């Protein structure tokens, strides 16, 4: 709902996708923004000094006109919105805190956690790294609805602390697909090359569309039942690296003022499933959260002293589009060790 | 009459109207990818 908070997290989405493709620049892109901001602000809750101001900048807030306390109590409400009960769409958001019970936190750290975050403290023996792992593990993919189901791949033994956040969505199209419709047709990887897939349509359809003439791309947006929505954007052959590097919030701005309904004579969208896992560490760095990953790391918001560093930040997501609507989760962890 | 096909590389951008929250971004380069 806060404006503050949509503008830094739209500028946080669209700098952390310019780095994920160039660190991949062949691959398919998916992840969610906001699972990944709220689990670095869930981090920061713990972090001071250099360590604590690298992050939030980092998320794209500007600090000369907003707080740490307004950043998370910001977070707080969105997490609240975003979890109300809704009879038309499926949402969630959730975030745990996984602990080896000697380590000492401060009171205050594991109040704001719950109070905040809505974050339980999860008494875990990363020592049985095997066992710590299925925890962390099936409590996203109870989140998640058993969608995500491998977060953590490895997990160091002498972990101390795992920040988790996981985000779970199920909509229905307001205007669904009929299977019937479906048929196997390409789908250009290049000018040269294809593969087929189901290609689902829609005919005669109203919807708002936009032409980009000056960037070469087609926008339109698709509706679920809910509040919730989706841009597509369709490059000209050729045009996708000219497209993204337009992305930003102006341009986002800028395409949905511009959006018109239109009569789509026909409206052809693949069925498709996909999935990506990231290690965030070099995209963070790039970002500039720095200091968090060193031997000069302050976290101690979390236990009264300097003696933790974040070692691993992880995230995991899939998108599954399909006549019917479209299921998509996401999770983000947040390693951490002692110093 | 408009034809909108995506048979190419394209972007989605799931977004909440109520936050304005972006919940996904998703570049397909390909369906079918490994
Ligand atoms: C009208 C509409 O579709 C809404 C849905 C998502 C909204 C965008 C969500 C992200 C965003 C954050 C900002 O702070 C600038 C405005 C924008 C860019 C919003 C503009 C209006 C949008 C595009």
């Amino acid at each position: 709902v806060d404006r503050g908070l949509a503008s830094a997290n739209v500028d946080f989405a669209f700098s952390l996708y310019k780095q994920l493709v160039l660190k991949a620049p062949d691959k398919n892109v998916i992840f969610s923004p906001v699972s990944i901001s709220t689990a670095l602000a869930f981090l920061s809750l713990g972090a001071h000094n250099t360590t604590l101001t690298e992050i939030l900048k980092g998320l794209k807030f500007n600090l000369t006109e907003t707080s740490e306390a307004e950043i998370h109590q910001s977070f707080q409400h969105l997490l609240r919105t975003l979890n109300q009960s809704s009879d038309e769409l499926q949402l969630s958001m959730g975030n745990a805190m996984f602990v080896k019970e000697q380590l000492s936190l401060l009171d205050r750290f594991t109040e704001d956690a719950k109070r905040l975050y809505g974050s339980e403290a999860f008494a875990t023996d990363f020592q049985d790294s095997a066992a710590a792992k299925k925890l962390i593990n099936d409590y996203v993919k109870n989140g998640t609805r058993g969608k995500i189901t491998d977060l953590i791949k490895d997990l160091d033994s002498q972990t101390m602390m795992v920040l988790v956040n996981y985000i779970f969505f199920k909509a229905k199209w307001e205007m669904p697909f009929d299977p019937q419709d479906t048929h196997q047709s390409r789908f250009y990887l290049s000018k040269k090359k294809w593969v087929m897939v189901p290609m689902m349509s829609l005919h005669h359809l109203t919807i708002p569309y936009f032409r980009d003439e000056e960037l070469s791309c087609t926008v339109v947006q698709l509706n679920y039942t809910g509040n919730a929505s989706v841009f597509f954007i369709l490059p000209d052959q050729d045009k996708m690296e000219e497209v993204e590097a337009m992305l930003s919030r102006e341009t986002l701005a800028r395409w949905g003022d511009s959006l018109e309904f239109r009569e789509i004579g026909e409206l052809y969208l693949p069925k498709f499933s996909i999935s990506r896992d990231y290690n965030l560490n070099d995209i963070l760095l790039q970002l500039g959260i720095e200091e968090a990953f060193t031997s000069k790391a302050d976290l101690s918001g979390i236990t009264g002293a300097r003696n933790l560093a974040v070692s691993q930040v992880v995230h995991k997501a899939v998108l599954d589009v399909f006549e019917e609507g479209t299921e998509a989760s996401a999770a983000t962890a947040v390693k951490i060790t002692l110093l | 009459r408009t034809i909108v096909r995506f048979n190419r590389p394209f972007l989605m951008i799931i977004v909440d109207h109520f936050t304005w929250s972006i919940f996904f971004m998703s570049k397909v380069t390909n369906p079918k990818q490994a």
